[PDB]
């Protein structure tokens, strides 16, 4: 796997960075801090060493750091990492990822 | 047939006071002799006649943060978008396209409804107080 700012995550775990939420809108009119809710966009910043799914093999983790990917709702736990939030999550957990 | 004979009738039905015909004949001329006048209680020594034009309603607006004319405590605008709703007015999204539209076209909002809660609340006091677009409700 890969580590971030000194964290290397443990089996398939993934630690990504939520993205800065909405504040205003196209049109100029800005929004209140609590009505931001919860963005599900995130990137990638660190994968896990990958479970063992079958003895003998490893299975590495599908998403790579710097990849663009969606958060479900729930399912996240919290890391803190000098002053910083970061979530950890399962691998089957992210609906999907973002090409460009 | 003519507004002298209805302030003989108000001065001789009112025990003979002619101040009385005078301004009742005065609301006869003023709002039409089938229009809606109402007797209410006066703070002061002599009588006085009130004509309210246009819509009048015993409603206030939500918050006090809304004032911007500080001479009367009251809040003005001129050339006003007005948005109406039956429905209370709760969601973010259910008030957003409205402010949109009057900052697009650089108008006030008046937004008549049952009641504003505090998410909604906090989205037009924040956004009259930050960026200083004008809207009540």
């Amino acid at each position: 796997g890969q580590a971030f700012r000194k964290f290397l995550p443990l089996f398939d775990r993934v630690l990504v960075e939520r993205s800065a939420a909405e504040t205003v809108t196209k049109g100029g009119i800005m929004l209140p801090e609590k009505s931001q809710g919860k963005v599900l966009q995130a990137t990638v910043v660190a994968v896990g060493s990958g479970s063992k799914g079958k003895g003998g093999e490893i299975q590495p983790v599908s998403v790579k750091v710097g990849d663009k990917v969606l958060l479900p709702e729930y399912g996240g736990t919290k890391v803190v990492l000098d002053d910083k939030d970061y979530f950890l999550f399962r691998d089957g957990d992210i609906l999907g990822k973002y090409v460009d | 047939t003519t507004p002298e004979e209805i302030a003989q009738v108000a001065t001789i039905s009112a025990n003979g006071d002619k101040e009385i015909g005078n301004i009742i004949s005065d609301a006869m001329k003023k709002v039409g002799r089938k229009g809606v006048i109402t007797v209410k209680d006066g703070k002061t020594l002599n009588d006085e006649l009130e004509i309210i034009e246009g819509m009048k309603f015993d409603r206030g607006y939500i918050s006090p943060y809304f004032i911007n004319t500080s001479k009367g405590q009251k809040c003005e605008f001129q050339d006003a978008y007005v948005l109406l709703s039956e429905k209370k007015i709760s969601s973010i999204q259910s008030i957003v396209p409205a402010l949109e539209i009057a900052n697009a076209h650089r108008k006030p909002l008046v937004i008549i409804a049952e009641d504003v809660d505090g998410e909604a609340l906090s989205t037009l006091v924040l956004n009259r107080l930050k960026v200083g677009l004008q809207v009540v409700a």
